């Protein structure tokens, strides 16, 4: 009744059985690994059938959201108001270290289109304007040739899979924006405007691209939805902790011996996460000063805390962080944590639509004040001011980019504050 | 009938379905601090000064884009909303150039008045500031783009009311320059009103530029005669001569806008 | 670059000749057929992406020309070009080098490759090479930010890159031939240097779960 | 955009001659009732002030703003012109 | 052909032209359903 050993994910547990592009990404290997088996029957059973399956599963939002997918999809399953219901796929992957979007498209692009097709039956989506980031031209091509195999086989398109459904999936390349990764910004990025986040509340439920209902689902959540419709909610919920369940691409990188992207169980201890799948962290745990386990929007946590924290959303919350996209990266002792996120915080500034005042004036101001921080040209109070304006922009920005930029700097302050106070008088003694 | 009941910091107020907080608290005589919303201009919700926190709501809500429902007793004077107004303002204030003695909006500036009521008393900004290249879109309006607050009030007024698209916001990041990219000129017959729309000294009247200050003008009311509409105007005079023709409020005839000829 | 106000250049002007191939008009028709009629303003994004394949960059003659064919106001496409990063309004070299220095890459010393490429090419960050072949500039991460620090050439990427073989990336690029696009190290797809810690057993096929009627 | 000046009534007079003085340019005036605007709560007391001292009145009804029904979702439409492409 | 956990099997990525996206877009015109009738010819219309 409880699988306390929620680490060392097994091969069957990997939803994307061709995650490393082993057998074949295209249609030829898709049927080999189990794609397109009774997809029509999943559609034929009923939109509420898969609604129950996702509800009994409860897929947490793997794209740094955490919202269970069962309710998000069920907000939309209703008789159409008249506006064509559409499906939207967010494959921007602008998050530092996140690669889950890419490891699905270039190694089993059908797995993504399985989730769009099986999901679209629940959603009522007669079309899907699936999006791909502009930096992935190579990979939009791979799913374009893959989309052709499914289009001409009857599996997608005219009466998709042989059951009445004019479901057609349309791919749109991006042109480069981390802010475009948000649903409310990608929605008008598809609409043909500056990719700015949309104010709320309207919702994807009622409006969207050209004012149409549009289910934005992260590719990992999209492409895992097959396995939860082919096996059931028992398969998904059995792995992972309460709420946080299933399998996610843990992107181990940073200061790790063998940086790679592996499907991994959540609620996994950090130590065997880097030991078994990567041979350890460079210099061991002692060299390991901190870890960013979830991703950019997930604050880093100190060596005295890492040990065996479980990457289940609840356990990151008590760890003052989040699951993000499991884009876990590590900094060693040789790496200055003030310098470590120095590129991270300026990366957030370089990626901001700038519409709302807290983000437009926030990160750049944060960039300048921290530039004198990593150099040390500041007074001990300045860290407290950095605390104050970081919370000031928190919850005051239209979208979650500001809040997504708030968590990294916010976590650093309350976790390595003495080190922040360490570097400044080091500046003072020599630049006196 | 179908109208739903909400409160505003106590007193119960009756509201229309779909009512936003701005048009909810004005019934009792409140102006929520705003910098990107205009009454007869489409919603923006970008300035984030309308922010107000209510009890039993963990996160502050954008007032101008918040459809109120039953049992929403807007805590206008809540400290968190007061904190939200302060921080958002000082964030606008940060990259604003210190041109108040040399900006014509001095004395009639929305940024100045709000910063005196819902404003701090000193700055925490210890870094360098931001500067923007000035543009020139006609010998009738002066564009000091460094003083812009990116409220996008200009681009909306042009695209929806003026029916032209010579205005836009270019860039990505803090920069977010608002202008024309390629040099152009505001040819709208109603281009003059964009001076009234801009809350800051970013857009100012070229003929009036540095001729008078607001606190000395003895405003008087008259009408347009160039057009047969008889647009209601406010004539700003000083020491026995006419400085500027400002548009009055009359709604169904001229709203708050006047022709470029009569301005 | 680093500008958001247009200066009319002698070569990049509204009069600059700019058109489409007979198959290119088909590509635009293929672009607009995906989005619904009466909402063709959505097509402005990929056509602008298409725009710089012809000339090599985004000429201002293209922005207003593509506005008139897509019946959109000029300023709307003006904003689409200036916002997105790869939409470059200034002429760029044939090899648009996209070096990655975002925190995960900088942690694994993405500075070494940048200095190595800076030394051979001589030209600094941003500016073009003296033959205008390569263009080195620091930008955000490619979106694949796990392997050793990565670079991206126009539409051809490389990851798992070391300061030794960045020397081996531009050498044949200078010669003309295309290097191997992908992870330089033993990561064929993403596999760790210690082999592969998953997917050992062959993947299963169909016939699983079949809840009731499935 | 502030409104907190439209809430009261006044007792403004009409303008008289504003002539330039021979010296530096003072606009010398001979009417004492120039800068004597009042402040009133309503309009019935306004007129009540008018005839007690025997001044002819010229009243004007307050231009209360018309209702401002707006919808953010309206900016994003399907076949409605209110579809806004500028923010 | 087998699982061959030491393979990439994405040589087609190397064999992609500069016009690839639009080229597949051009040939993706047959199995298309009718884009919804928004009415007005343009959002401005
Ligand atoms: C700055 C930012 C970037 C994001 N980038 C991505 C992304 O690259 N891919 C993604 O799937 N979701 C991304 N998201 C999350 C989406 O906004 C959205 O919450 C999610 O796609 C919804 O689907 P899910 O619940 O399955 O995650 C991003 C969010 C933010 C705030
Ligand atoms: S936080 Fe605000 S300003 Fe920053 S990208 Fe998001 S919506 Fe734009
Ligand atoms: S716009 Fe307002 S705050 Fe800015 S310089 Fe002018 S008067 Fe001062
Ligand atoms: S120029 Fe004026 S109206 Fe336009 S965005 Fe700036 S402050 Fe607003
Ligand atoms: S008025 Fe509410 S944000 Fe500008
Ligand atoms: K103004």
């Amino acid at each position: 009744p409880k699988k306390t050993s929620f680490g060392s994910l097994k091969d069957e547990d990997r939803i994307f059985t061709n995650l490393y592009g082993r057998h074949d990404w295209r249609l030829k290997g898709a049927q080999s690994r189990g794609d397109w088996y009774k997809t029509k029957e999943i559609l034929l059973k009923g939109p509420d059938w898969i609604l129950g399956e996702v509800k009994t599963s409860g897929l947490r939002g793997r794209g740094g959201a955490g919202f269970p997918t069962g309710l998000k999809w069920s907000f939309m399953n209703k008789p159409s108001d008249g506006r064509p219901k559409y499906l939207v796929v967010n494959a921007d992957e602008g998050e530092p270290g996140t690669c889950k979007d890419r490891e699905i498209i270039r190694h089993d692009p059908h797995k993504l289109v399985e989730g769009c097709l099986v999901g679209g039956r629940a959603m009522g989506a007669r079309a899907a304007y699936i999006y791909i980031r502009g930096e992935f031209y190579n990979e939009a091509s791979n799913l374009q040739v893959a989309i052709r195999e499914a289009y001409e086989a009857g599996l997608i398109g005219k009466n998709a899979c042989g059951s009445g459904y004019d479901f057609d999936v349309f791919v749109v390349r991006g042109a480069g924006a981390y802010i475009c990764g948000e649903e409310t910004a990608l929605i008008e990025s598809i609409e043909g405007k500056q990719g700015k986040p949309r104010l709320k509340p309207p919702f994807p439920a009622d409006v969207g691209v050209f004012g149409c209902p549009t289910t934005v689902a992260n590719v990992e959540t999209v492409a895992v939805s097959p396995t939860i419709c082919r096996r059931g909610g028992a398969w998904f919920a059995s792995f992972g902790r309460e709420r946080n369940s299933g399998t996610k691409l843990f992107n181990i990188s940073g200061h790790v011996n063998h940086p790679c992207t592996v499907e991994e169980e959540m609620s996994v201890p950090l130590k065997e996460l880097i030991e078994k799948h990567a041979g350890g962290v460079i210099g061991g745990w002692d060299n390991l000063l901190a870890v960013i386990p979830g991703g950019s929007s997930t604050p880093l946590i100190p060596k005295s805390v890492c040990e065996t924290v479980l990457m289940d959303f609840d356990a990151l919350v008590q760890a003052q962080t989040g699951l993000g996209t499991a884009a876990v990266i590590v900094m060693d002792r040789s790496t200055d944590i003030v310098k470590a996120i120095a590129r991270l915080i300026e990366f957030y500034k370089h990626e901001s639509c700038g519409q709302c005042t807290p983000c437009r004036e926030g990160v750049d101001w944060m960039n300048k004040v921290m530039a004198r921080f990593v150099k040390g040209d500041a007074r001990p109070a300045e860290i407290d001011s950095l605390w104050e304006i970081s919370k000031q922009i928190e919850g005051h920005t239209i979208c979650a980019l500001g809040d997504g930029a708030a968590w990294p700097v916010q976590g650093l302050i309350r976790h390595f504050r003495p080190e922040l106070e360490e570097r400044m008088q080091q500046f003072a003694l020599q630049h006196q | 009938s179908n109208l739903i009941e909400v409160f505003v910091d106590g007193q119960s107020v009756m509201v229309e379905p779909g009512t936003t907080v701005l048009q909810a608290c004005e019934k009792v005589g409140m102006q929520i601090p705003r910098f990107c919303y205009h009454e007869r201009l489409s919603v923006a919700g970008n300035c984030r000064m309308c922010l107000v926190e209510i009890e039993k709501a963990p996160k502050v809500v954008a007032a101008c884009a918040m459809p109120v429902m039953k049992g929403w007793n807007i805590l206008t004077n809540s400290e968190k909303s007061k904190k939200a107004r302060e921080g958002v303002m000082e964030f606008l204030l940060a990259n604003h150039p210190l041109d108040c003695p040399i900006c014509d909006q001095g004395g009639e500036c929305d940024l100045q008045d709000q910063s005196m009521m819902f404003g701090s008393d000193r700055s925490r900004f210890l870094e360098g500031k931001r500067a923007v290249e000035d543009k020139n879109i006609g010998p009738l309006v002066k564009t000091i783009m460094t003083r812009c607050i990116q409220c996008t009030r200009c681009i909306r007024f042009a695209s929806e009311i003026a029916g032209v698209d010579d205005l836009g916001t270019t860039g990505r990041g803090n920069d977010m320059q608002v202008g024309t990219y390629i040099e152009k000129m505001f040819m709208s017959e109603l281009s003059g009103n964009i001076i009234d729309i801009c809350p800051v000294g970013a857009l100012t009247s070229k003929p009036y530029a540095f001729t008078a200050r607001p606190w000395e003008t003895r405003k008087t009311e008259s009408i347009d005669v160039m057009d047969a509409v008889g647009s209601n105007i406010v004539v700003s005079t000083r020491t026995g001569e006419v400085m500027r023709i400002l548009p009055r409020m009359h709604e169904d005839i001229n709203e708050e806008w006047i022709s470029d000829k009569t301005r | 670059g680093a500008l958001f106000v247009h200066r009319d250049t002698p070569e990049n002007n509204p009069d600059t000749p700019f058109d489409f191939t007979p198959e290119n008009y088909k590509r635009i028709e293929a672009i607009v057929k995906n989005y619904p009629e009466g909402h063709k303003a959505a097509a402005v994004l990929p056509v602008l992406d298409l725009a710089q394949r012809q000339n090599g960059w985004l000429p201002i003659s293209a922005m207003n020309k593509v506005a008139e064919i897509l019946q959109v106001p000029p300023m709307r496409v003006y904003e689409v070009a200036t916002f997105y990063t790869m939409y470059n309004r200034k002429p760029v070299g044939k090899y648009h080098i996209q070096v990655c220095t975002t925190t995960p890459c900088m942690l694994r010393n993405s500075d070494s490759i940048l200095e190595a490429i800076q030394k051979k090419l001589g030209i600094k960050v941003g500016e073009t090479t003296p033959d205008k072949l390569f263009t080195l500039i620091e930008v955000e991460c490619l979106g694949a930010c796990v392997n050793a620090p990565m670079v991206q050439i126009n539409d051809n990427y490389y990851e798992d890159l070391t300061p030794k073989d960045i020397e081996e990336i531009i050498d044949e690029l200078k010669a003309g031939k295309i290097p191997k696009p992908g992870p330089r190290s033993g990561r064929f797809s993403c596999e760790p240097a210690g082999g592969l810690t998953s997917l050992t057993e062959p993947p299963k096929g169909p016939g699983f779960g079949v809840q009731a009627g499935l | 955009s502030g409104v907190n000046n439209t809430k009261k009534w006044k007792m403004e007079f009409d303008t008289r001659e504003r002539w330039e003085n021979p010296l530096m340019g003072w606009s010398s005036t001979a009417d004492p009732l120039s800068n004597l605007v009042l402040t009133f709560s309503t309009k019935e007391d306004a007129v009540a002030f008018a005839e007690k001292n025997g001044w002819s009145f010229d009243v004007e009804e307050r231009k209360v703003p018309k209702p401002k029904s707006k919808s953010y979702g309206a900016n994003f439409s399907w076949n409605k012109r209110t579809r806004v492409s500028t923010k | 052909e087998p699982f061959d956990n030491s393979t990439y099997r994405n040589l087609q990525h190397h064999e992609y032209s500069t016009y690839t996206f639009l080229d597949l877009n051009v040939e993706l015109s047959k199995f298309r359903m009718p884009q919804p009738s928004s009415g007005r010819q343009s959002p401005r219309h």
